[PDB]
């Protein structure tokens, strides 16, 4: 009696081709799946990263950890002071906090700026600080994607030719002025029979700052705005002008009226525009209309040694106070930047303004020893190479790839019969 | 008809590995039992698919480093990249499969020797899974000792 | 000398699978016939190389998305890219081959059981392709029934 | 009697190594081959593409499909009018056709321009329209590789300070003038005892046009050319000049003689150069020598949202009429562009000028549901990853790769013997 | 217990392929000799690992063309690239291995037929490596002729 | 008696998983290893490369091969002359050697420049030739990564308006002057009652040079430096100035005092700065302060047709003579360049200055038929895809990749037992 072991399958059994024969089975398990994604900030390398911050990241703050959106372990990785902002420290308005930011880290978190919103009610002839703000922070983010480190340069080398000149003050600027720019005036210039001599000035973007090296510098080439010639002439004579050339004499910024029209809002009187250019280190020259002079005095110093895309985090107040989203749109219109945004408003644990639950869980990624990618869509670990949806740029790291679930191959399971040969 | 081939069935009817018998007083009409306790199997099937992970853990661990600084997605790029990677994966699949398919069918060939070496050379290898036992010198609880059915 | 090995020949002489015979009255000088109608083969060889396409259709379907805006060709780039791709392909080839080589030689092992199970256990598996038939209890049209030559 | 089945091969049998044993056989079939390539235009995605065109793509044309180089199904995908060109609609010369092109598509076909060749015999003091033409179409192609959409902006916001001024006319320009630029004159300026006041003007490149968004704008900063100072002084006084600065006052284009030499061809008298700069949206300022003023009035509006390489198609006349290849060399000297060129001349089916067989078969790719790549060498489907020759850039899509035929691996066939083991 | 399986040993004790014997007068306590001169083996092991190079020479010959003009190293890029390449290599390894593992164990199956075809069908294939020889019709220098031990 | 062949392993035997069963063995051989790296220069393609050189590469030199750092087979591939440099041939100082370099090659070796070091003691009012030197060679290296060919353009088309003018001479410049720039003077300008008329000049960067095509040109826009206005006024009047505009009139280089400060070192008297700009081909205009005029007369002509990263080689003297590393730091601060540096000083075989052993073995790679990659770390062959350490950029070719030795997979050897199945 011939006695076999016959193999056999149903209309519920399915074949699976291999390179080396094939296989039978009723069910399969997928080989891989997607990798969860977490909203917010995080970092792929914990010992090369730096945050710059404010009260919300300050541990010296008399109210920590209720006033903080981060744990301490994390708060140690920030260069914060309560009430600071990068902007204020670029200008040092009268009676503000003047923290010399300086850190070095490839991944960079920026979580400040609220400490100069409209609420700061800083005047000082500010044309539209929220504008100044946006253009400022952009050049910052523009320069911090390509830099390792950053430091405030809290005093620039400067000189004026005019020796009679004196320094400014405004009812509008708490009866003094900015730390930068510097403002110089001529008492004698009298539009009505005297118009004085043109003032010169020069200034030097240094090649280093202490241990920090300067390839590129973020400054403000500041000029005055007037409604018109007639408006201005009630002070000066002819056109207003204020101009910045380099060592060769090519013109970089400023506001020379003798070639372009006036643009000062009606009856707004005098204002100041403070657009931020990025300049190499070096000595730059200044020519102004005789009675007044303006001079850049601080800067932000960056290297060209390389950086990861940065993480800019939403820094507004609570509903009650007047904020703005000037660093959001700055992050948006700038390459290699990444915004972090709350879906709700800020609801503080110590103040109304300090200690948001959403933020704490947002910034909690900062956090972990095992983030592997960091995209505009949030951040992942390294479970699989795939994501259910695209990881939105800017991103860096071992970033996954959106594939459709129907393409993820599968592997046999449950009851399994081999196969081999034509069997015929 | 015994281990290199797989048959089918209709309507109801279970599927798998069973136990069959052939002829007799010339000529027979066959007779198929209802599976042996073939439990060495299910230990190994459980072993094997628990091994695959080695390669699966390998495929999982490889995600390439990238850096875009650009605000708008590179979607064809994204999906060329995703298509290449699913492509590479298809291969891997195909190999685990063969790596079982060969190794499963290499241990269905490591059970049918247990059967060909207990009652021997009574068995008389009609190859694998199948054998030639005469009702002359081996009978009925000589046949519940060996086949286990 | 019978299915795990391949021999050669000179001058004229065809090649393939044939039919041979050994000894006799002690001792013999061998005798090789001129192929059987071995047509199950050529059905399968035709089957098999018609399957390969599955993987070949797979390799064909994968062309990565690129975009250059540049007016002059990137030729080393082009050919590094072309070399990588021919590289990947070499592997694939190597696997179809094994996928046949194994599966062909797995069905040359699904023909020589048909031969070892008709006249049995007269056959007495001298392994595969080869067997031990005595001129005592199996003769001449018992041997045109079984081998088909 | 031991009875075997021996396997055996000849000096006509060849081995084939596998990873898992090897193989014997007398012949082989290649695994893959090359993919044919078709000359001309085509698109990889039929529902995201736009053509801009002319009579040759116009279906309203009283003579379609004899006057057309495309089928209708295709002609529906163009924004054409008989006699239009992008250039004319940038200038609107007197008595020309003035079609407001606007489409949005990633792949973009440009098949027009012949309707301003020398044959148009447009004068209007044109220095070398064929030059103007080339520099025009380049900035267009330069901006359309990086844009999704495009629209003619057929009226720009503008203002002059001088109020006495009046608008131009030329015997040479059908006794009127361009739609753009706009031309303003001073009756009183008399070189010989009067020289009048400098005119100012301003203009605004808008941030959008209807549904179309403007990141970048293609304009003409137009100025006058004179043989020399003496020539000019017979009108004006001192040097001629005409200058364009931005909001900050940096200079972008124009022709100021007081710093650079004159260059007007001998006795050519007055001419106009119309070079095309790409400018961001915004308000730009203008200063001119008192008697005359010029002002840009139209533009082409593009987004920065992204584009595929474009397909520029040869748009000349038939032999009988005077054409030029100004859009060929414009396509050539510009990144991400692709030219489409006939090997023969144009031989029309309705006119001599409308209905070329070569063109129809060239543009027939536009056409298909299954083009997968589109290179300067023409276009392919997705048969194989290889091509016999290189696909010449610019290209996009699943583009093949030239490999040598001798490297394309092969697969066994005909009689086949396995192998395995050392066999020893 | 004979060619599809591998056993272990403790303390001292060599490892490899040997020669064993089973029962007797009912019942036996086994007896294992000290290897045969199994020299066909070591010729083939020497052959085989000398073949691998074909694929190894292939992997060695493929280095992609690149061009950076940049003064500072792209280290994640470098190592993503290096990780991808070591990745691809891991696969290749895994295949040479199977290509031996299969082909070694396909020629351990091209030695145990030499053994099953000399004294035959005295041998009586207890599969491979193992066989059934009665002390009735085959004895002692009939057993130094065949097994070579 | 059941008689088997049992397989068995020890605590010294290790398993090896395959896809298709596994394997046993006591030892393994690695599949691959690293590829040695050789310091120095070499080339990946011997028939497309060009060196430009000096006595150290000159075979005409009456002392070859003792005076040479290369073999002859190699020396044939250079365009050298004893005592030449690219710099001198850009200026042709009085009594220097004036070799018209011109070669075409993708890979480019530059091994010259020492023949203008401080030792050359070239005066001619040189502000800081070592500066001039660095800025020169940078624009050269900047333009040679992207070019196929290069030729000296030893005479530029030029014209002056002033007809009274005459050409310069200096006690300091061997009593004549540079070949370039050209120097023009006004005898009559007398600061003290005469100040003469402004001189104009123009010049043309050609679109080709003989068989060599010019997309880009390396020139010197040279100007004078003075300590101050008072210093200058002892010659000229008001400010000094000297300015370069293009055809449109945009300003590229120069030194106009009327907008930027003076910067001449104290009591240094007059000097010259010779910074090198890259300009397209075309006609450029010049305006100078009346008494003096300067004009560019030579250039280096490059195509945009493409190039490999270049190889700049350390060209200093021996210890005894005064060298500088101006081409080292030029190579360093410029993209796609590669420096080659000796670890010892130069120790010549014919001179002290000609025939260094270290150099000969450095440059011996130039050399071989089988270099496959060429990095800032030296050069490799094609043994393996890996290197023990990173190949430092700039690099090109089939460049290897640093992997850790512990990741390089291995392959079984010595005694080997298969495996397959659960074996149970
Ligand atoms: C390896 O070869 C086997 C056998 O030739 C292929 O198996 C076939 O697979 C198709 C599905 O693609 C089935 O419809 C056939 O019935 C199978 N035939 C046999 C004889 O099994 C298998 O496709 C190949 N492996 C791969 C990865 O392509
Ligand atoms: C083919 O056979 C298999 C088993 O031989 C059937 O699977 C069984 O399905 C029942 C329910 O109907 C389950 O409770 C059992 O767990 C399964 N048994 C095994 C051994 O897996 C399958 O349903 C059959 N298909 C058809 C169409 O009859
Ligand atoms: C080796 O053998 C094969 C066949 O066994 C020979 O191929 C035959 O060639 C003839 C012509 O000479 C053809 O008509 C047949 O179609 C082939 N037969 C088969 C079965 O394929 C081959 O010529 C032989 N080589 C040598 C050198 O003798
Ligand atoms: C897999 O292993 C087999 C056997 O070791 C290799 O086959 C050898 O291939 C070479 C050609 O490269 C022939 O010259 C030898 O005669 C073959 N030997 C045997 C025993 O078949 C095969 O090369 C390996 N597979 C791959 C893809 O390299
Ligand atoms: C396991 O067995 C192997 C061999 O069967 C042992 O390897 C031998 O080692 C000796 C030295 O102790 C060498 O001189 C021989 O060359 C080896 N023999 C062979 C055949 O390779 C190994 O030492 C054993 N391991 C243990 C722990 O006993
Ligand atoms: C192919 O399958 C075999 C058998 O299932 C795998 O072998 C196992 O490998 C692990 C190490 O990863 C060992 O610890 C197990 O003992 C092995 N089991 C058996 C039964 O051999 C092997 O891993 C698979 N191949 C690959 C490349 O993963
Ligand atoms: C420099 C300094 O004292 N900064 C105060 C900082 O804003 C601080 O966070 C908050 O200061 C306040 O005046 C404020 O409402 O802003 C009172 C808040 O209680 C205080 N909050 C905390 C958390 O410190
Ligand atoms: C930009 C400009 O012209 N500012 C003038 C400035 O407002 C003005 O001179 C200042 O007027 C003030 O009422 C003020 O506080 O603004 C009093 C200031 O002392 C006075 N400052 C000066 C420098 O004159
Ligand atoms: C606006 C308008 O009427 N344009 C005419 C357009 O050129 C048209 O294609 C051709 O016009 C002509 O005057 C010409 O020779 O150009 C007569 C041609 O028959 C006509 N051809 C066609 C196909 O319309
Ligand atoms: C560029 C320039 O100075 N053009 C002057 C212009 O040719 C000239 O004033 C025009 O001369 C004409 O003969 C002509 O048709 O060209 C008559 C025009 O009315 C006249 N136009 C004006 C604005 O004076
Ligand atoms: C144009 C010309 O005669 N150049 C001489 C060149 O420098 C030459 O290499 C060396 O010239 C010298 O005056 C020198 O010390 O520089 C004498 C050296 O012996 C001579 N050396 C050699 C190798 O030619
Ligand atoms: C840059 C500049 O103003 N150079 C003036 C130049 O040194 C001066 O005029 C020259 O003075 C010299 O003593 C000299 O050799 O330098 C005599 C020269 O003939 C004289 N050259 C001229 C052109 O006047
Ligand atoms: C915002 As805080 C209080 O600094
Ligand atoms: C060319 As049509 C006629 O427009
Ligand atoms: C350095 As040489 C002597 O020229």
């Amino acid at each position: 009696e011939l006695i076999c072991i016959v193999q056999r399958v149903n209309e519920s059994f399915s074949l699976h081709s291999g390179f080396g024969g094939n296989v039978y089975s009723m069910k399969t398990e997928p080989m891989t799946g997607f990798t969860n994604v977490t909203k917010g900030a995080s970092v792929i390398n914990q010992k090369d990263w730096i945050g710059f911050g404010d009260s919300r990241t300050d541990l010296t703050n008399d109210q920590f950890p209720a006033s903080s959106d981060v744990p301490l372990a994390v708060a140690k990785k920030f260069r914060s002071l309560s009430g600071a902002s990068l902007m204020l420290s670029a200008f040092g308005p009268p009676g503000k906090v003047d923290y010399l930011y300086q850190g070095c880290g490839k991944e960079k978190v920026f979580y400040e700026g609220v400490n100069w919103s409209p609420e700061a009610g800083i005047d000082c002839f500010g044309s539209n600080w929220t504008q100044t703000k946006k253009d400022f922070y952009s050049r910052i983010y523009e320069a911090a994607r390509s830099s390792t480190c950053m430091t405030l340069v809290n005093s620039l080398d400067t000189k004026i030719s005019s020796t009679t000149a004196t320094a400014g003050t405004a009812s509008s600027c708490s009866s003094s002025w900015m730390k930068s720019p510097l403002w110089y005036a001529e008492s004698s210039v009298n539009p009505p029979q005297v118009c004085g001599t043109e003032q010169s000035a020069t200034f030097t973007l240094p090649t280093s700052f202490g241990i920090y090296k300067c390839n590129k510098h973020v400054v403000q080439l500041c000029y005055f705005v007037y409604e018109n010639k007639a408006k201005f002439n009630t002070f000066g004579c002819g056109d207003y002008y204020q101009n910045y050339y380099d060592g060769n004499g090519n013109l970089i910024g400023g506001m020379d009226n003798r070639v372009a029209a006036y643009r000062g809002i009606a009856n707004a009187g005098v204002k100041i525009e403070c657009p931020s250019k990025i300049l190499n280190p070096g000595t730059y020259s200044i020519k102004s209309t005789p009675r007044f002079l303006l001079v850049p005095k601080r800067s932000y110093c960056f290297d060209t040694d390389g950086g990861y895309p940065i993480q800019v985090v939403q820094s507004e107040w609570s509903a009650s106070r007047r904020s703005d989203n000037a660093t959001e749109e700055a992050c948006l219109q700038t390459e290699g930047c990444i915004f972090i945004k709350k879906t709700t408003p800020y609801v503080g644990e110590a103040d109304d303004n300090h200690g948001d639950i959403e933020m704490r869980q947002l910034l909690s990624g900062l956090g972990n020893n095992d983030t592997v990618c960091v995209s505009q869509s949030g951040y992942t670990k390294g479970e699989t190479p795939f994501v259910k949806d695209y990881l939105s740029p800017p991103k860096y790291g071992r970033c996954q790839l959106k594939t459709d679930s129907g393409r993820i191959p599968t592997l046999p399971s449950g009851l399994i019969i081999p196969q081999a040969g034509t069997d015929s | 008809f015994g281990l290199l081939f797989v048959g089918f069935v209709a309507g109801g009817v279970a599927g798998g590995y069973f136990w069959g018998r052939s002829n007799g007083g010339g000529g027979g009409a066959s007779v198929s039992s209802t599976q042996a306790g073939f439990d060495k199997i299910g230990k190994d099937i459980q072993q094997l698919r628990n091994d695959t992970n080695a390669a699966i853990e390998g495929f999982n661990g490889r995600i390439a480093h990238d850096e875009q600084a650009i605000k708008n997605l590179a979607k064809e790029i994204e999906d060329a990249r995703a298509e290449a990677l699913v492509g590479e994966l298809g291969i891997i699949r195909s190999l685990i499969v063969a790596n079982i398919s060969m190794n499963l069918k290499e241990s269905l060939y490591e059970l049918a020797n247990q059967i060909t070496k207990r009652g021997g050379g009574i068995a008389q290898e009609a190859g694998p899974g199948c054998w030639y036992v005469d009702s002359e010198n081996c009978d009925a609880s000589c046949k519940e000792y060996i086949f286990n059915f």
